[PDB]
């Protein structure tokens, strides 16, 4: 099966540079137009760069022309994008997708994407705060961390039903989110309920047992 | 100073055919490609065109009938029997085209071999890789043209060929668009033909004369997860 | 009388496929009506006047043909389309139907959920003894069943029944029942129900022992 | 030769480059008229219907019905390094259509003698709309405006009339049914509404009838036509 695997994304400071690579498998890489397409936080799709089957000619929209540079190694079945002078606007999830003149330049295959974050904010660990006071609803406030992601689980994953993990938001420059779990009145506080917040960027794991006020 | 046309004066008020040319009151007239048959007589049932053991254009006027012979047909002996009258006589005109195996300059993507049409090239799409896009090129370089270009696709076609076609591939990173064949090859007389053998759709177009400029285009044929495309190239001068 | 021939008798297809059945008439007919029948219910009007779709019939369905050759076509076969389809003519007395085209839809290779049952103690008092063996929700339809009484086969007295394809999950189900006299039932201990299906090289057996 | 407009622009009423006005030729083609032009067409194609393009010559037949007085087929000739334009459109007569308008939109370009809003009829019903024609000679348009499926392909194919006894009614070709020759056909579409009709000129051998069926959602209707002579 056709497969495209982006890699190399992460956090880059303002003005920095980063190279993203894409691994292709399961088709004749040399016969398809490759292209990097990114998805903004506004969930809009934008073509970053594109290249022809033989790697000769390339196009870059004026927004990134000169800054970024697409490239392909057909011997290694790889597609590379050297992005330089990165600005905050470049913060997006970058997809590696293909096209063919014989399918009316249709994007029939896309990778899962690699996430690029262009910011100068310093990596900050989270501060877990418990949220405590029929189906009683408990909470778990994750406050003041950077950057995304953060994994919030309840009872090490066993508590899955009735769990809403709201998206994160920028306070001043740090993220803040919360997770709402709803269990009946019987299992709480008789049986324990704990939210497990992990922040891999800061190498931090927190487990806060929710107790009554 | 006209030619080609045939005129049948069987009334009162250009190759001329009259009563003398009949045999036992029958006229076995054999029309050719792009040949216009004309008769001027009071038909019996004000109508003719039928089967007798296919009229593209027939104009019926008062005491006058104009018929232009089609350019493509697969029937061996598809005839039309204009039964007319003049004086106290009853004449019948059997029109029939000259049988010629016209070979379609294109790619047969289907696998069935019992087709009524013959293609210069062919590529069984059913054998092609899934998620692939294989090409089947076709080229022409005659001073004058009189050819049929088409394809036999067992599945969906892109775009509506050949009324619409797909621009040729760009060497640089430029997009290719869908255009009308009329503008692409830049001629006026473009005949179009469609047909269907089971699931196989077969669409083609006819070209007569010399084209202004050497032009190329593409038509895309997909079946299930497999795909293909036919690239045509016609030369001028 | 006009004979309507429907081909194929069984139309096997995977979801999404473009399928077409054929109604070949002995003489020429001016139109063909199409009716869909799913088990447990009467025929349902499907395609009117060769090409017109009955109300609610999904657009994927299509009808065409003339003379002695008509057809019904599904652009992208969906699981709910699995049924028997009948073509009907009435260009001359009498109005005749077709043999039917039963629509088989490919599915995940499913192993049958087998279950055996010893004869009920109520039936034993009456002098009989029937062993039941269910084989439900399997695919493909091809399957085989044999009874091994203490190792030896006993085809005499075995009744088998099969359901058509389930329109929901596209699976099949079968019931088998070996009937025996109370005396003959008591003379043996092991009662096995062997089933041979594509899902396994070795047969799915289910035996019960009278302890 | 009595119904031919001939325009001679190369090397039975013969027009030449004198009848043109500012190199334009407005041609009003009567329903029973023909037009044969002799010139070298600029793009060899024309007429932005039934036309015949033969070598350096072109012939066009007048359509029975015209929807807008502005619709026209335009040819451009080039003779002696000069450009001449010929506009051809039929004489504008707002003929009525002898049939049933099953649709509900009232801003249509077509006028029907009868009408029956199928949207109002009961579901699972089959209501009839009869249209009759009784003249010695005919010059009429018979059709319908169905917002949904139409059975069969009308009016090239039609549905036989109902049998008193228990006999089936079949689909026949209109040409065979009414037993006349040059039946002109015409189609149109206003949004979802389909407008299929046929023309009829002259007398008729035998009084005959036919039916065309129109269905929409669970509602249905059918138009029965009857024409007579002799
Ligand atoms: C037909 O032929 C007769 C006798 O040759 C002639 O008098 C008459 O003018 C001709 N009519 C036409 C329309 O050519
Ligand atoms: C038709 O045009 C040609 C042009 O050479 C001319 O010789 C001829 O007399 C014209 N005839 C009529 C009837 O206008
Ligand atoms: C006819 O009326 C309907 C009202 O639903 C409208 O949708 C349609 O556009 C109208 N047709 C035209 C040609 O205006």
């Amino acid at each position: 099966d056709v497969k495209l695997v982006e890699s190399g994304g992460g956090l880059v400071k303002l003005g920095g540079s980063l190279k993203l690579s894409c691994a292709a498998s399961g088709f004749t890489f040399s016969s398809y137009y490759m292209s990097w397409v990114r998805q903004t936080p506004e969930k809009r799709l934008e073509l970053v760069a594109a290249i022809n089957n033989n790697g000769g000619s390339t196009y870059y929209p004026d927004t990134v022309k000169g800054r970024f540079t697409i490239s392909r190694d057909n011997a290694k079945n790889t597609l590379n994008l050297q992005m330089n002078s990165l600005k905050s606007e470049d913060t997006a999830l970058y997809y590696c997708t293909r096209q063919h003149y014989g399918n009316l330049y249709f994007f029939d295959y896309w990778g899962q994407g690699t996430t690029l974050t262009v910011s100068s904010a310093k990596t900050t660990p989270p501060s877990v705060y418990p949220l405590a006071p029929s189906m009683v609803t408990l909470g778990c406030l994750v406050k003041g961390y950077f950057p995304e992601p953060v994994t919030v689980t309840w009872n090490s994953g066993s508590l899955s039903s009735g769990v809403h993990t709201f998206p994160a938001v920028l306070e001043s420059d740090l993220y803040t989110l919360s997770s709402s779990v709803t269990v009946p009145s019987s299992p709480w506080p008789s049986e324990t309920v704990t939210c497990n917040v992990a922040h891999p960027a800061s190498s931090t794991k927190v487990d806060k047992k929710i107790v009554p006020r | 100073y006209p030619h080609n046309i045939l005129f049948t004066n069987l009334t009162n008020d250009p190759k001329t055919y009259n009563e003398s040319n009949f045999v036992s009151n029958v006229l076995e007239v054999e029309l050719n490609d792009g040949e216009l048959f004309v008769l001027a007589c009071e038909l019996i049932n004000k109508k003719c065109f039928q089967e007798g053991k296919k009229s593209n254009k027939i104009i019926y006027h008062k005491n006058l009938t104009i018929f232009k012979a089609p350019f493509y047909v697969t029937s061996k002996d598809v005839n039309t029997e204009c039964t007319c009258k003049f004086k106290n006589n009853n004449y019948k005109i059997v029109l029939k085209p000259k049988y010629e195996k016209k070979v379609i300059h294109g790619c047969n993507f289907s696998s069935n071999v019992s087709s009524k049409h013959t293609f210069t090239d062919s590529l069984d799409i059913s054998l092609v890789d899934d998620s692939a896009h294989i090409s089947c090129n076709v080229h022409l370089s005659e001073p004058k043209y009189n050819h049929l270009v088409g394809l036999n696709c067992p599945g969906d076609i892109i775009p509506d060929c050949f009324f619409q076609v797909y621009q040729p591939e760009s060497e640089e990173l430029e997009p290719s668009n869908i255009v009308y064949l009329d503008s692409q090859i830049n001629i006026g007389d473009i005949e179009y033909y469609e047909d269907a053998e089971g699931d196989d759709k077969i669409k083609l177009f006819g070209i007569v004369g010399s084209i202004p400029k050497t032009t190329s285009f593409t038509c895309i044929c997909k079946k299930d997860k497999k795909s293909a495309y036919m690239t045509v190239t016609i030369d001028s001068a | 009388q006009i004979v309507l021939s429907q081909s194929p008798a069984i139309l096997s297809a995977s979801p999404g496929e473009k399928v077409t059945m054929t109604c070949r008439a002995s003489s020429s007919v001016t139109y063909i009506h199409w009716y869909q029948q799913k088990p447990g219910s009467s025929p349902k009007p499907w395609i009117q006047a060769t090409s017109s779709l009955a109300s609610g019939v999904p657009a994927r369905f299509s009808g065409s043909g003339s003379g002695t050759s008509y057809s019904l076509s599904i652009s992208r076969v969906e699981a709910e389309d699995a049924a028997t389809y009948y073509c009907q003519q009435w260009s001359s007395n009498p109005l005749t139907f077709g043999a039917g085209t039963k629509l088989e839809l490919k599915r995940a290779d499913a192993a049958p959920t087998v279950s055996i049952f010893p004869p009920s103690s109520e039936q034993l008092t009456s002098g009989g003894a029937s062993v039941v063996c269910f084989l439900n929700n399997f695919y493909p339809k091809d399957i085989n069943v044999k009874w091994k009484i203490d190792g030896s086969e006993r085809q005499n007295g075995v009744l088998n029944s099969w359901t058509d394809q389930d329109s929901k999950d596209s699976t099949y189900s079968m019931s088998s029942t070996l009937t025996l006299t109370k005396d003959e039932y008591e003379r043996h201990n092991s009662y096995t129900c062997e089933a041979t299906h594509k899902t396994s090289t070795s047969p799915i057996v289910k035996s019960f022992n009278r302890n």
